[PDB]
RNA sequence: UUAAUUGCGAUAACGAACGAGACCUUAACCUACUAAAUAGUGGUGCUAGCAUUUGCUGGUUAUCCACUUCUUAGAGGGACUAUCGGUUUCAAGCCGAUGGAAGUUUGAGGCAAUAACAGGUCUGUGAUGCCCUUAGACGUUCUGGGCCGCACGCGCGCUACACUGACGGAGCCAGCGAGUCUAACCUUGGCCGAGAGGUCUUGGUAAUCUUGUGAAACUCCGUCGUGCUGGGGAUAGAGCAUUGUAAUUAUUGCUCUUCAACGAGGAAUUCCUAGUAAGCGCAAGUCAUCAGCUUGCGUUGAUUACGUCCCUGCCCUUUGUACACAC
């Protein structure tokens, strides 16, 4: 109804657009802490884009009027145009700043 | 006159070989009969502590029995009841004869 | 054609009945419709007022159809359900017997369900033929 | 002696019969037609074998399917199962391979529970934990 | 006398005792066994109550 | 793991110490020939014994 | 009158309860166990044990006062049950047996070593392929320590050890 | 004792309950741009309360513009018809 | 459909049975307010009186208000079942009442004063200020004081 | 190399035993056998409703006939990683693809070695050595309290902290298991009561009757609205019944009313790799009455690994030791 393209296009392109690149990964070894960036495989691109997406729409509708249904829909219609305001576009930028800093 | 042999027992061989033998008993002469019927098992379980104390990490037990019942339908006159009545009894399994 | 009871689907069917029992209250109107809970579960009277005793004579009567014999105690438990008890988890509690009582009493009034043998109550048969005159006319309001 | 078949199906502890007869396409779940479901979406889920090859085989045969067991979806997979095989069992015994062949080729070829039953059953709870593999809640201090 | 017994036990766990060592506490009524655990752990395998699984 | 037990392997290679040709170069042929020959309480243990003598069949070969 | 589940329980209790009066009666007679055979009407209990003689004993006096013991305790009728008395075979192979025969010569004051490998002699020589006897408590000392005596070889877990090992 | 928790939720703009006039011809000039239209949409957009939607989501579907696209439980999905 | 305007007889607060009554609800539950009127009571009251249940407090003709107070102070009279009073075989005459906002805490400690004075179990741990229905009080009732 | 001193093989060792494995039970497969109104199926008669045009939906043990696909079983079969392609002295084996109902020892349990705790129990035992004690007895028994008592601190658990919701209507599907004889159990059905419950009867010693346990979570229509509110039901007041000789510091059940903390929880910490977690209810155990417990059963059914010794621990070998009640 809104946006008016073929809406599993949608969803396929969302999840590639908020998909993480780079990751952090625990390299403590010995000595309190210590963060270090590698790589994210192509499968666990996917499970974190539709992790993100979800847990983002399921927060938003907490306490809410709008219904998980609205929400999910705003998530995945933003997140498809790439725009800040999508709360898995906000997190894949934190991740990827993050292991950008720890290079 | 519409004799049923009811058997039940704990014992699955003992209680075969006794309807082999009275559905063989069956086949002999005429005796036209309905063959065993295979009631489900009853199988008893009383889940008990291992422990007789209180005391130590709780694990459960369940000693099972299962009892097989099997009944035996027969159809003749008196002239298999001086011949059936004849009990083929083994340890374990019971018999008990049932008219109408 | 072959339609009948079992050729339509449950909502609009008791929804039509119940609409073919309003129009003319023919069977009865109990004098503590407006008072009932319907269970010792449910925790409010049904937000229906003014009717809910042809929806569940509607319901009653369709699931007489379907079956042959039930008992007070049948519907009771049917149309029971969960209950909050307090902080306590839930539990399923019977329905209210004095309502599926009057509800069983007034189909008999009418002649739709009547009593059978081996106890119980069984579809009538002037309450065969209306309730299959009823799958026929919700199918062509449709249509 | 009319035309006839049976199968069988399940799905968790489900069971579902289909006595698969010769007649103008009547398709029948406890006297109620196909078109009444219950979860209202996976009414297309038991549409299925309908709809994977076409109608066409479906207007000579009257599947008729009583189901007993299992949860709403429980009973829907039952009945997809069952009238899949209802459609080959009529195949296998009337109608030749090649209409039978690639009839059970191809509802494997979209998905394997049409036929084969799912294997997996609940397994038994263990002391110690309100499931198998859960355990209570253990502490110190 | 009158008074030695008059407590009526008749709908409790003072109304029931083994009939192995008449114990208290713990008993299994079950099937009407009214035998308490710990012994019939002992005299298990005498009732044919056995352990596959 | 599929490592066999000695019990299955002593005995396989048993069978084929005085019965070369008897233990035909396919499984299912010879299975219930291994039955006939040795007495075999179990149904496993015995598909077992045929399935390592079947596999010695193929590797002498 | 009593259902199938409730009648093969309470057989069973019969069963444990004629088993364990007649080792605390007989066992000094060498008891080894007991068969419940029922039949309608009539039914049989055979006896087994070594001196089957004083199991009936002074022309069956006691073998008559047994059934007529379990008769008032069992609520049965005039005729209705008949003890027996058979020999027990295979002596060297019923832990029963020996069991109550090291008890015996323990309380007589006889060596506990020589009695516990004196029995598993004779057990390995009567046709068996493994014994094994524990005995613990206080010995020699006030602190309890746990002897064993064993030959040959005996399995400790599977099916087969409820099938053949009797303990 | 302490919470460690915030306690406060915002500030209730509590609006209409019995629909009035002066937004009666609001709403039958401004839902017919709503390309999409539903329950929530005029509750935040609109500011409109809970009892006014409902029987306002179902005024210009019997009446005219929005047509059912898809209503259905706890989500009633309409279009900007035209 | 089902859309009615309004003229300015709307009022957004209430005053019955001397308390706030606060409008902008549906007039079922904005009794509930009344101290000693519940859900079912006031649903009870209100289905007899013929208010229209799906109706605003605010939006409530003051001809049906007066109606639905009188059925509050006298539910006996309007056919009410004797077993919707939360008053039930008074101890002091008999009759079955139904105390209301001020008469509901008022009556409360008239029945507590008599259980005191009484020197009862109930009275003398109500006084103590623990728990008077059996509840276990080791670990439980802490953050009283 | 294996889950495994489980095997290949090496080799002052050879031959062995226990454990593991093997074995047993259960869950899956059998349209192949034996069958069966205490389980069903189809057909022939009787009979009902809709349309009558050809049918569909039903009811019916003395209306009979035929069958065992589904329902139960007993005897059996099947699964061995089978084949192929890679990796490996090219051995044990491992991996991927090539059947199946099942290819993480098919899954899950039972059984479970030597040695040991100075582990728990004399409150299970008419199994107990010793000490105390045995008649105003520390025995048994009677009456009434007590084990529930709360300034406070912790461990298992139940409700939630509302919209993937709550409430009111409808659809509304399971499995395990139990049930009375000289007692009074499971109770069907009809009647009365808002309900709890009461009443007159019926069926059942049990696949037969309770029970198709018509369970709940679940789904569709509506009420509501982001509101310490229709969320949530602690705290109390009044009344109505059940169990018992007795209920008062309410056994419990039912009705009305009072409507408190709680808005996702801090240091820290518990469980978990598939029908498993989690959500959901049911049966059984204790039981005259009382589940928020336990033991089992089924219903809906995710995400996340196919790895590591970083943390907490385990096995083998080498090494060091001023340890031996042994860091």
């Amino acid at each position: 109804v809104l946006t008016d393209q073929n809406p599993i296009q949608v969803v396929v392109d969302a999840i590639t657009n908020t998909g993480p690149r780079e990751d952090t990964t625990r390299v403590g070894g010995g000595g309190a802490a210590r963060r270090q960036a590698v790589d994210v495989s192509p499968l666990r691109r996917v499970n974190q884009a539709i992790a993100l997406l979800t847990i983002g729409a399921r927060e938003a509708a907490f306490r809410n009027i709008k219904t998980i249904a609205e929400t999910l829909a705003e998530e995945l219609i933003n997140a498809a145009k790439g725009s800040s305001t999508s709360y898995a576009i906000k997190k894949k930028d934190e991740l990827e700043r993050v292991a950008k800093s720890n290079r | 006159i519409k004799i049923r042999i009811t058997l039940t027992s704990t014992k699955v061989k003992q209680l075969e070989n006794v309807s082999s033998n009275i559905v063989k008993n069956a086949e002999q002469h005429n005796l036209v009969k309905k063959g065993p019927v295979r009631l489900p098992t009853k199988v008893l379980k009383i889940s008990t502590r291992k422990t007789p104390n209180g005391e130590g990490s709780k694990t459960w037990e369940t000693y099972e029995m299962r009892i097989h019942k099997r009944y035996i339908d027969l159809e003749a006159p008196v002239q298999i009841v001086k011949r059936i009545t004849q009990i083929t009894i083994e340890p374990g399994v019971d018999v008990e004869v049932v008219v109408a | 054609p072959g339609v009948s009871v079992r050729d339509v689907a449950a909502q609009d069917f008791i929804n039509a009945y119940a609409s073919f029992l309003q129009r003319q209250g023919k069977l009865e109107v109990p004098g503590y419709v407006d008072i009932v809970k319907t269970s010792s579960g449910n925790e409010m009277p049904p937000q229906d007022a003014e009717g809910w005793f042809y929806k569940r004579a509607a319901s009653v009567a369709r699931h007489i159809y379907m079956r042959k014999q039930v008992g007070v105690g049948k519907l009771n438990k049917l149309y029971g359900g969960a209950k909050s008890r307090g902080v306590r988890p839930y539990k399923h509690i019977d329905a209210s017997g004095s309502i599926n009582r009057k509800v069983l009493q007034a189909l008999e009034k009418i002649g739709i369900v009547e009593i059978s043998p081996k106890g119980g109550r069984r579809i009538s048969e002037n309450g065969q033929r209306d309730l299959d005159r009823i799958a026929a006319q919700t199918l062509e309001e449709d249509e | 002696a009319v035309p006839s078949v049976q199968t069988f199906g399940k799905k968790k502890s489900a069971t579902a019969v289909a006595h698969v007869k010769a007649g103008k396409g009547l398709i029948k779940v406890n006297g109620s037609p196909i078109t009444l479901v219950e979860p209202e979406i996976l009414r297309f889920k038991v549409y299925e074998p309908l709809l994977l090859v076409g109608l066409d085989k479906f207007s000579n045969i009257d599947i008729r399917v009583r189901v007993t067991g299992g949860g709403h979806v429980s009973q829907v997979y039952a009945i997809r199962q069952a009238i899949a095989k209802g459609l080959v069992a009529y195949h296998q015994k009337y109608v030749d391979e090649q209409s039978k062949n690639e009839l059970k080729k191809a509802f494997t070829s979209y998905d394997r529970t049409l036929l084969i039953a799912d294997s997996r059953r609940p397994e038994p709870k263990k002391f110690g934990g309100k499931g198998a593999r859960s355990r209570f809640q253990k502490s110190y201090r | 006398e009158n008074v030695w017994f008059s407590h009526p036990r008749r709908y409790g766990k003072g109304s029931r005792q083994c009939r192995v060592c008449s114990s208290h506490t713990g008993l299994i009524r079950k099937y009407g066994l009214n035998i308490c655990r710990q012994c019939f752990r002992e005299k298990a395998n005498d009732i044919g109550f056995n352990k596959f699984r | 793991g599929r490592v066999r037990t000695k019990t299955v392997k002593r005995a396989s290679k048993a069978l084929i110490e005085r019965y070369y040709p008897k233990l035909t170069l396919d499984f299912q042929t010879n299975k219930r020939l291994c039955d006939e020959i040795a007495t075999i309480q179990s149904k496993r243990l015995r598909n077992k014994i045929a399935g390592y003598t079947t596999h010695l069949m193929k590797r002498i070969q | 009158l009593i259902s199938k589940k409730r009648k093969l329980v309470a057989d069973g209790v019969f069963y444990a309860e004629l088993n364990e009066f007649f080792t605390r009666e007989l066992a000094e007679e060498g008891y080894s166990g007991v068969e419940v055979r029922v039949t309608p009407t009539k039914t049989e209990v055979i006896i087994r044990a070594t001196r089957t003689q004083d199991v009936l004993g002074e022309n069956g006096r006691r073998i008559n006062e047994l059934t007529l013991l379990v008769q008032k305790r069992f609520k049965y009728a005039p005729g209705t049950i008949v003890l027996y008395a058979e020999r027990v075979q295979d002596r060297g192979l019923s832990a029963v047996a020996q069991a109550e025969s090291m008890k015996f010569k323990l309380l007589n004051g006889l060596a506990i070593r020589r009695a516990a490998y004196g029995v598993v002699r004779y057990v390995m020589e009567s046709g068996a392929k493994g014994c094994e006897v524990v005995v613990s408590g206080k010995l020699r000392a006030a602190r309890a320590k746990a002897m064993k005596f064993a030959d040959g070889f005996l399995i400790h877990s599977g099916q087969p050890v409820n099938d053949f090992i009797d303990t | 004792k302490k919470k460690w928790s915030k306690k406060s939720m915002k500030d209730r703009a509590q609006h209409a309950v019995i629909l009035d006039q002066e937004k009666y011809d609001r709403i039958l000039k401004e839902v017919p741009t709503y390309r999409y239209v539903s329950v929530s949409v005029l509750v935040d957009r609109l500011k409109i309360g809970g009892s006014l939607a409902r029987i306002a989501l179902r005024h210009l579907e019997k009446e005219g513009i929005i047509k059912p696209i898809s209503k259905h439980s706890k989500q009633a999905i309409y279009t900007r018809a035209t | 459909s089902l859309v009615v305007q309004e003229q300015g007889s709307f009022q957004h607060i209430l005053r019955l049975l001397n308390t706030n009554v606060d409008g902008n609800i549906k007039i079922v539950y904005a009794l509930t307010t009344i101290k000693g009127v519940g859900r079912r009571y006031s649903n009870l009251v209100c289905k007899k009186a013929d208010v229209d249940l799906h109706k605003r407090a605010g939006e409530l003709t003051q001809e049906e208000l007066e109606r639905i107070v009188q059925i509050m102070q006298n539910p006996t009279h309007y056919k009410i079942p004797a077993w919707f009073l939360n008053r039930q075989n008074d101890i002091t005459d008999g009759k079955d009442y139904h105390t209301l906002a001020n008469n509901v805490e008022s009556k409360l400690r008239d029945d507590l004063e008599r259980l005191k004075k009484i020197r009862a179990h109930r009275g003398i741990r109500h006084f103590w200020g623990l728990r008077v229905r059996g509840q276990h009080t080791k670990t439980t009732g802490r953050r009283r004081a």
